[PDB]
């Protein structure tokens, strides 16, 4: 029960993934080739992992148990060009064919479930290969639209299909102001409608906050789709830390599901992850995890166009990697009593969900963040996701009374009452998110 | 009146405390992590007593009699690589169920239903190897949510099991609570077993423990390991009076006699001096203390190991034990100081008991500064006030019922209904238990006998 | 029968430092509080127990308590002192460094944490039996220091009514800061009317004088003059700390001494001493005892009017030089026709476990005297505060608490200060008549 298994759809889902198993292969002293380099080398072995995402061939290999599908060749043939195809097995990958729309309308449809089939079939054989399942990992783009519509039917098939495990959607959302593709709005409440559907825990991330902290806190003049990847690997493998290294407050996965939804319904809190500084100001800089804690805080440390000083504060949790000591945990939380700007809701207002993992912070060298012996993760619920998801909902309901796109859709083999019921269902949600702020 | 008692750890925080408690049991008894005792097997005369927690397979061996009992397979596995021979392998139960599937009480209660039959074979075989049985010491950990329901579950298979034997029990109370809503909802479920069935229990409230950690350590960072070894070298030293028995108490059952005023009031509050056998045990010899001020330091709220909230605490049983060469007359004086300046009921003349223990000959001497030391244990109502805001939560939170889907899967009811109808019962007898407590705190109490005849 | 120091303020940890290095030097405790005696004889004659607490290791734990807003010089004594004294015996307030020179911010720091010097003292107080009172160390100057003072002061008499409380405060010299400085000194002077049962006064522009006098260098530190006043008061002392048939307790000196609890404040004097031969007999030595450069406080007076004189001879000496010496001295003081001529002599035996002091076999002698010369100097500190105080509405400015919330309150409490003040030194001029007792004549 202890493995856990990831996914990673859609052309940017498939950029995070390389990146954090980049991040994974070097915090255990793993090369991106193979056998080994090296280890299973203290503690790389028990306590897993890696062996919970590195499955342990006979001869000591460690083949990481992810699927990468995407109708996208150029992104199949990019993952196979770089050496972690070659420690993945041929059969991990899944290369798309043809992609089947742009991006969204027909991805969702009856050609994603063609290929669906077979990704299935496969991920049973692979469930039969490996035994333990801890949770399902999911690693897609809500501007990639083929991604977002496959990764969410997967999901739905999944949840049919154990439904006892836990479900972990990464999805990158776009900016507010920025559109690649006229196309997202819809295939953004389209994908809301499917979350509804099943939604154990989602994770929101904007790529235009991440750039701007690379701008600033980095010093990047132009920050690229690496750095990005690279970030969400890192705050990806502070999450997984818990469960991989040892730490005197290791915390379950499923009891942080449970622990973030003490509503009947909570599906998307917003991540936040501290210290994201330059190299050079990272050697300035000498603080300690009380000034960490008190940076990520603020909305910008929160890698999202979300701010949690204007929504109220709900159940989070405070994860620390590295060098932790009690005294220290105890001066920031009582600083963070002291501080009183959120509104605390009645059930929570004393709740931190504390997690300890001895394992120091590790970061790649190709981002410009140095590498930090002492990391603090704040995952909190607030109510300027359904800000966001109120602006993209005006923006959708726009493009629907244009009814410009809705032509092409219903040529994909769309409806109006679909379009209709996923709206409402974002309105419910926006509702849902205002009550349980109101009832604070 | 003597007999063997059979240590229980449930849960990881309990495993983790008999491990201590176990080490410091071979650090006294000279038995060391190997299991074979240190000193050798040639040497009859013994002023200890280890028969009554180890069972004797070889002369020079002594197998702790205690059952291994958790959810989790790691610290299991670790504390028997630490301990290599010293336990049993056979008394290592783990069910081979996997990780716990959250804090719930309810899951820890199911998965002590569904392997009752093995733990009561266990249990029923350890029995067999021995001959002149007491009662259990069962290790709650209810911080834990499987924790505290495997204790409830081996509770009430032991009540009816062994209704013949006396069952004190041992429950850890946490200071803070990242979700205090569950830790609190797991807390009263086992509570009320607590009152149902148990005999005996010992509170222990993480936060005086943080505290006497930070102060009598030089590391400001606190690890729950030396902690927990506070509460083992607690357990030893409260079951010195029968390892190392006593010429007043040499039997639990006599301990519990003056301890237990009435089967309702069975929770104490425990107090201890600075201890000596703990890791930095160094800054000990420079405080300089007699008998008296060991007495004073026990009647003081900074050596107690729980929540003190002293407002005018009722006392019921003040009772404490003393160990090292301890004179008379300073007890004496101890004595006459202390009824000055400690409340009791004016319905009851009895007053405070005070015992001497005796020094082990293979523990290391200390200076004469802190040579001596004592426990001091007393039956006091503000026990509950470590409840109260718990029931607080439970009656802050009850309103909606967060948390519902998962106290809802593993135990008998799987709809919301019954769970909330079980919540609202235990709730009801934790009242009904504070209510017995206040009015315990009155002469009323007494009266209530004088009233009707 | 035991007594406990309070050491308020810097100077207070100064003093008392100095004073307990200088019993530990004569008790032979060294600065490690174990016995530098052997442990074949017990025969002693000194007394230790109402000074120092002895455990089961047989070392001598200095009666006392620290009370200050500055952590710095506490801790440092601590480190001059590592062993001596206990730690659970400090109280720092857990504020900080010292703030504020003002009497309000004192008070108000002594106010708030009240509990815990409650707790101590009554721990200190449970640790043994026979108590008498308590010894305080402060300088009316120092505002945080006196804030403490009067806080404690008050603490005691509402709290101990049993215990007599003397206290040791030091006046400052004629320097600027006194415009505030004064303020404070009238305030804690305003308590010592109230509740302070004995008070030992001191003039620092004096002591500064004396000691430029008796040391070479004129450079003197105050390090110095606390020197000085450890002298003093282990001279004052000696009589408890070597106590043989006549004198065993402060009680008995505060009878010989005070007359009346409305004139307990005492001006001392000691002679001669250094800080190596013998030029000064007993008869010298109280000749200049009675002179004023040999005074701890400035005279400034022609012929003070003595009420009660109580002196003690340190040495080996003749009764015949001690009536000379007596006879002249009556000749020389004056008392009021309707008080007593009273002059006593205490013979104060010297400690042979003491390292022996320059100029050996030189006799010397404390004297404490009651006369009009205290209320000299405390008539100008109450003119200084009257000056500054009617012609300067500043004091407005620098308050804490209640006397910041409104300063009218201050206005008051400082006029009722000058007129009690005012309401004791006419006390002490009237009692210079003989008409002071004419309701009985
Ligand atoms: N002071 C202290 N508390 C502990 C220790 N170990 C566990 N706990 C308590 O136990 C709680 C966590 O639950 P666990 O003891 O791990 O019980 P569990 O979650 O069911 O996990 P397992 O017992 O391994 O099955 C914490 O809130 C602690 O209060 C320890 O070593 N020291
Ligand atoms: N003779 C002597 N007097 C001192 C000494 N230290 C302080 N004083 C007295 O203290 C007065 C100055 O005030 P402070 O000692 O600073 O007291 P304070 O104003 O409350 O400030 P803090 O002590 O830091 O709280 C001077 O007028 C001195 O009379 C000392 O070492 N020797």
């Amino acid at each position: 029960m202890r493995e856990v298994i990831s996914i990673n759809v859609g052309q940017a889902g498939c950029q995070i993934g390389n990146a954090c198993w980049e991040l994974y292969s070097l915090e255990h002293g793993i090369k991106p080739d193979g056998h080994l380099e090296d280890g299973l080398s203290k503690p790389k072995g028990g306590e897993e992992g890696f062996s919970t995402f590195f499955h342990e061939t006979g001869y000591g290999k460690f083949v990481p148990r992810a699927i990468y599908v995407d109708l996208e060749p150029n992104v199949i043939d990019e993952v196979r060009n770089g050496p972690y195809k070659d420690l993945f097995h041929p059969e991990q990958l899944i290369s798309g064919k043809e992609d089947a729309a742009n991006n969204y309308a027909r991805g969702h449809y009856t050609v994603g479930r063609e290929i669906l089939g077979d990704v299935l079939d496969r991920i049973r054989k692979l469930a039969d290969q490996c035994d333990g399942l801890q949770g399902f990992l999911f690693t897609h783009s809500l501007g990639g639209g083929t991604g977002s519509g496959l990764g969410s039917l997967l999901l739905e098939e999944l949840s049919a299909e154990y439904g006892k495990k836990s479900k972990l959607e990464f999805a990158v959302y776009p900016a507010p102001q920025v559109s690649t593709s006229v196309v997202e709005p819809y295939n953004t409440v389209l994908t809301t409608h499917t979350t509804l559907e099943h939604a154990d825990c989602t994770f929101m991330v904007d790529n235009e906050a991440i750039y701007d902290m690379c701008k600033r806190n980095l010093d990047i003049p132009r920050p690229s789709f690496a750095n990005l990847n690279n970030l969400i690997a890192q705050v990806v493998s502070s999450v997984t830390a818990s469960l991989r290294f040892d730490g005197s407050l290791n915390v379950d996965l499923n009891e942080f599901q449970t622990n973030l939804v003490p509503y009947p319904r909570i599906h998307f809190p917003l991540v936040s992850y501290s210290p994201v500084l330059s190299k050079s100001k990272a050697f300035h800089e000498s603080n300690s995890v009380s000034e960490i804690t008190n940076a990520c805080f603020e909305p910008g440390n929160q890698m999202v166009k979300c701010d949690p000083r204007d929504g109220k504060y709900m159940a989070t949790c405070l994860l620390y990697r590295g060098d932790v000591v009690t005294r220290d945990v105890q001066r920031a939380v009582e600083q963070v009593k002291n501080k009183k700007t959120v509104q605390l809701v009645d059930w929570c207002p004393t709740g931190f969900k504390i997690g300890i993992c001895y394992e120091p912070p590790t970061a790649t060298p190709n981002s410009q963040l140095a590498t930090v012996d002492r990391a603090v993760c704040m995952l909190s619920n607030t109510t300027s996701i359904a800000e966001a998801w109120k602006r993209i909902d005006r923006k959708f309901d726009l493009m629907y009374a244009k009814r410009a796109f809705v032509h092409w859709y219903v040529g994909e083999g769309m409806e109006e009452g679909e379009f209709t019921e996923a709206r409402e269902d974002l309105a419910a949600l926006e509702r849902d998110y205002i009550e349980v702020g109101a009832d604070s | 009146m003597g007999g063997e008692i059979i240590t229980l750890q449930a849960g990881q925080c309990g495993n983790h405390v008999g491990k201590f408690l176990w080490s410091q049991l071979a650090k006294e008894h000279a038995i060391g992590t190997d299991g074979l005792s240190q000193l050798p097997d040639s040497s009859t005369e013994r002023d200890d007593d280890t028969k009554p927690f180890f069972r004797e397979n070889s002369r020079n061996k002594f197998t702790p009699r205690a059952i291994m009992m958790d959810s989790e397979p790691s610290v299991i596995a670790d504390v028997e690589n630490t301990f290599r021979g010293f336990f049993d392998p056979r008394n290592t139960w783990v069910a081979s169920d996997g990780a716990s599937a959250g804090n719930s009480w309810a899951n820890g209660y199911d998965i002590g239903t569904r392997n009752q039959d093995d733990i009561l074979n266990k249990i029923d075989k350890e029995i067999d190897s021995t001959d002149n049985f007491e009662g259990f010491q069962l290790l709650h950990s209810v911080a834990g949510g499987t924790g505290s329901g495997l204790g409830s579950n081996l509770l009430e298979a032991l009540c009816d099991r062994y209704p013949k034997k006396i069952l004190t029990t041992y429950s850890v109370f946490p200071a803070r609570s990242s979700e205090v809503v569950v830790q609190s909802y797991n807390t009263i479920l086992a509570l009320r077993r607590l009152i149902e069935d148990s005999d005996a229990t010992v509170v222990f409230d993480n936060a005086s423990l943080l505290n006497i950690s930070g102060k009598v350590f030089r590391n400001p960072n606190i690890d729950l390991q030396h902690t927990n070894q506070l509460i083992s070298t607690i357990i030893s030293s409260v079951t010195n009076s029968i390892r190392f028995p006593s010429y007043m108490y040499s039997s639990m059952s006599s301990i519990y006699s003056t301890l237990i005023p009435s089967p309702e009031l069975h929770f104490l509050s425990p107090s201890f001096t600075p201890f000596t056998s703990d890791y930095i045990h160094d800054d000990i010899a420079h405080k300089g203390h007699s008998s008296y001020d060991v007495m004073l330091d026990l009647l003081d709220p900074s050596n107690s190991l729980v929540s003190t909230a002293m407002n005018n605490p009722t006392y019921f049983n003040v009772y404490n034990t003393i160990i090292g060469n301890v004179e008379p007359r300073q007890i004496s004086r101890a004595m006459t100081k202390l009824q000055q300046r400690i409340k009791f009921p004016s319905w009851s003349s009895s007053a405070m008991h005070v015992n001497i223990g005796r020094r082990s000959p293979y523990l290391p001497l200390q200076p004469n500064e802190n040579e001596v030391s004592g426990m001091m244990l007393s039956n006091m109502s503000t026990v509950v006030n470590v409840f109260e805001n718990a029931c607080n939560t439970f009656d802050k939170v009850f309103a909606k019922g967060a948390f519902l889907n998962n106290y809802n899967v593993g135990d008998l009811f799987q709809s919301m209904q019954n769970v909330q109808d079980e919540f609202a019962e235990s709730r009801e007898v934790v009242q009904s238990l504070m209510e017995d407590y206040v009015a315990a705190e009155q002469d009323s109490y007494l009266d209530d006998v004088l009233v009707d005849d």
